[PDB]
């Protein structure tokens, strides 16, 4: 096994959930504003956002709808758990971290030729699997796979 | 009777048209639209002679014949049994349906396969009610190509009344 | 989702008499939704191929049909 | 109220109208013949006109025409600016550049109110078939203009040169049409406007 | 597709240290299987990706990453913010195409003035 | 109600009709 594709693999992986709990903290700011602002009373040197963003729940220009508590803290939850696997994958990654073999290989690659079978399932999967509403048929579980 | 012209320039006007026709048989009246949008001739007409046999005389000596603002006039002259059958086989070719058919009765046209729900179904055109009661009966609820196919009347509520069979047995006749 | 804020003719086919609940018995027990279409019908191929077909032959006569029942005594009478 | 127009009789077998709609039929009344409404005197015509029964049978009428098948405020000094015509070519056949160039801060320091002032020059491609003297005609012209200056215009006598097949990979910002974004160049900091 | 995936994943990893086992490979075998080497094969571009990906495997090896989970949601947020700026620079350029569509719309084309008859995506930078 | 219900068809009256049409 090439450790350089399950690093890379890794590296992604921890990009996708990155941008997965980036994605929750833009449809609803609170989120980490919530969060921030309880931060800044046990770890005071914490920098915390200028008011009138945390009040109009607006990140940048737009304000954003304002969500009840069960939904915050819900997606709190599944961003906790989201944090404990990238945690999990730095871990490992970090106790992870010519030709006559290409052709070695790239000979073995001719296996089983006749695999007919469309394979659109890696990315998808894992993009899928840490996404928005990913739950129901279309959507009435905002909760991820 | 009636005789349907074509390929006409909007500069021919109507007594233009009786003139012309005239010369081939009596013409007993003359249609030639007018666009109010437009207020110009559409460029088709419609001439009603005294019978269809000066009709298909002025058809058969008229056609391909005289030419009008360079351009050539033209002349042209101017109910049945359906079964819905559903759960049908991914087997099952139209043509399959047609011979499967062809045994109870002459179909008047070609099945159509659509799909519900997913659930292939067909229609299937009968020239009899009483063939198309012969295909029901024998292959209503029964396996073909491993799969139960149901045969019944398709919807207009459903095909069969009693008035069906009356207006269809004179449309048979 | 994405509410970001920043910083028919109606009272026309009651008139001319269409959309209106109407069946034609003869065609199939055909609906028609307008007087002056089921008035259409009289002259129409279909309608004429069942008259026809029927053995109740064309044109005017037939025109006020609505049931197969009664201008079939109608043709005995012509 | 008339504004001294002549609206002829609806039988006197049709000088340009105003509105081609209004007509006089045999008697003295006025008529829309679109609407097949009659009005007593030239207000009530106004009337009609203003109102939205003549305006739902005029988009009735274009869907008839369809079936059978900022302007006010724009400033004009009409100012020629100076274009550098050159015969270009690269590969693989022949196009055409122009150059033009605009003022040096000479007179745009009077009016800087954010009033399209962020909207770079437009070109389109204009048939002679319309003039406002309209007496020969049968070729294009690439004309490009700007809100202040002048119009100008370029001849193109050849059916068609450096007409591309898919320059770019196919991204999709309108601007204005497939022509300005595909080959046009606006640079904005030294008002020099390039199209090729 | 699982062969595709995979060729172009492992000419991806040689070519991502040396870029001359590949170079060597092409003239070597001749084979239509690694077609996608050239810029115009669609896939070639996805390559251009997973390579790059690789290379940057080789950039921190010898170093671990040591985020914590506050830095890790610092991110997240300063993502986020982008995302919006992104968003917002998008709905500026609507915009002001929308204005060069009323004016192009409302200018006079008759107003003509001629004098004469008869690359530039590099241009449309700076430097 | 019961008179405007009561009336024969207008075939039914053809029939008394020389002229039908
Ligand atoms: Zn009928
Ligand atoms: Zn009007």
């Amino acid at each position: 096994m090439n450790l350089l594709e399950t690093r890379r693999s890794l590296l992604e992986e921890m990009e996708i959930i990155e941008n997965a709990i980036a994605e929750r903290i833009q449809r609803n700011p609170e989120l980490y504003y919530h969060y921030i602002q309880e931060s800044s009373k046990v770890f005071p040197d914490t920098k915390l956002p200028r008011s009138s963003l945390i009040a109009e729940n607006k990140i940048y220009k737009f304000k954003k709808v304002k969500r009840k508590r069960k939904q915050i803290i819900l997606q709190q939850h599944e961003i906790n758990i989201f944090l404990r696997d990238y945690q999990e994958k730095q871990q490992t990654f970090n106790k992870i971290n010519f030709e006559r073999k290409l052709q070695q290989l790239e000979k073995e690659l001719k296996n089983e030729d006749e695999n007919f079978e469309l394979d659109i399932n890696s990315k998808k999967d894992k993009y899928a699997l840490f996404s928005s509403s990913s739950d129901p048929s279309r959507r009435t579980n905002i909760l991820s796979d | 009777n009636t005789v349907y012209v074509g390929n006409i320039d909007p500069r021919i006007t109507k007594e233009q048209l009786y003139e012309l026709f005239i010369q081939i048989n009596p013409v007993l009246r003359i249609k030639y639209p007018k666009d109010k949008v437009l207020q110009a001739y559409q460029g088709y007409a419609f001439i009603e002679f005294y019978n269809q046999g000066d009709a298909q005389y002025a058809i058969k000596i008229m056609n391909n014949t005289v030419r009008l603002y360079d351009r050539l006039i033209k002349v042209r002259q101017v109910p049945i049994a359906k079964l819905f059958i559903k759960n049908l086989a991914d087997s099952i070719d139209s043509d399959q349906l047609v011979k499967i058919f062809n045994k109870f009765g002459k179909l008047i046209r070609e099945p159509e396969i659509f799909y519900l729900s997913k659930l292939k179904c067909a229609y299937v055109y009968f020239e009899d009610f009483e063939k198309a009661d012969l295909a029901i009966k024998s292959l209503n609820n029964q396996l073909v190509a491993n799969n139960r196919i149901t045969v019944d009347y398709a919807f207009k509520n459903g095909k069969g009344n009693a008035k069906y069979g009356d207006d269809v047995d004179r449309l048979l006749n | 989702e994405g509410a970001e804020q920043v910083d028919m003719p109606y009272w026309l086919y009651k008139l001319h008499g269409l959309d209106r609940e109407y069946r034609c018995e003869i065609c199939s027990n055909k609906v028609y939704n307008g007087r002056r279409t089921f008035e259409r019908h009289f002259n129409e191929e279909r309608h004429i191929y069942h008259l026809r077909c029927l053995g109740i032959e064309p044109s005017s006569v037939f025109k006020g049909i609505t049931k197969i029942k009664e201008a079939q005594e109608l043709w005995k009478n012509m | 109220l008339s504004k001294g127009e002549n609206v002829p009789y609806t039988f006197q077998d049709e000088q340009v109208r105003s509105n081609p709609y209004i007509y006089k039929n045999h008697s003295g009344k006025l008529v829309c013949k679109l609407c097949n409404t009659m009005h007593m005197s030239w207000s009530s015509v106004e009337r009609h006109l203003g109102g939205k029964k003549h305006g739902l049978n005029v988009l009735r009428r274009g869907i008839s025409i369809e079936k059978s098948s900022d302007f006010r405020q724009q400033q004009k000094i009409i100012e020629a600016k100076q274009s550098l015509k050159n015969n270009g070519t690269i590969p693989g056949s022949v196009g055409l550049a122009i150059q033009v160039n605009y003022s040096s801060e000479v007179k745009e320091n009077s009016v800087d109110s954010d009033d399209k002032a962020k909207v770079p020059p437009l070109i389109r491609i204009v048939s002679g078939l319309e003039l406002s003297d309209t007496k020969q005609k049968g070729k294009k012209f690439l004309v490009i203009a700007y809100e202040p200056f002048e119009n100008i215009a370029i001849e193109l006598p050849p059916n068609e040169i450096l007409f591309s097949e898919n320059n770019d990979m196919d991204n999709n910002n309108d601007g204005v049409d497939e022509l300005n974004k595909k080959c046009t160049f606006w640079d904005a900091i030294s008002k020099l406007y390039y199209v090729q | 597709s699982r062969r595709d995936m995979e060729v172009i994943k492992l000419t991806a990893r040689y070519y991502a240290k040396d870029k001359s086992i590949v170079e060597q490979m092409i003239s070597k075998d001749g084979e239509a299987r690694l077609n996608f080497m050239n810029s115009s094969h669609p896939l070639h571009k996805t390559f251009t990706d997973f390579v790059a990906q690789y290379k940057r495997v080789y950039s921190f090896t010898g170093q671990e990453i040591k985020k914590s989970k506050r830095t890790i949601l610092d991110n997240c947020f300063e993502r986020t913010q982008y995302w919006e700026f992104e968003k917002d620079k998008d709905r500026e350029h609507d915009k002001l195409v929308e204005l060069c569509k009323i004016q192009f719309a409302a200018i006079p084309w008759d107003k003509f003035t001629q004098v004469a008859k008869f690359d530039l995506e590099q241009m449309r930078l700076r430097r | 109600k019961r008179r405007k219900t009561e009336k024969p068809s207008l075939s039914q009256l053809k029939s008394q009709v020389p002229y039908p049409q």
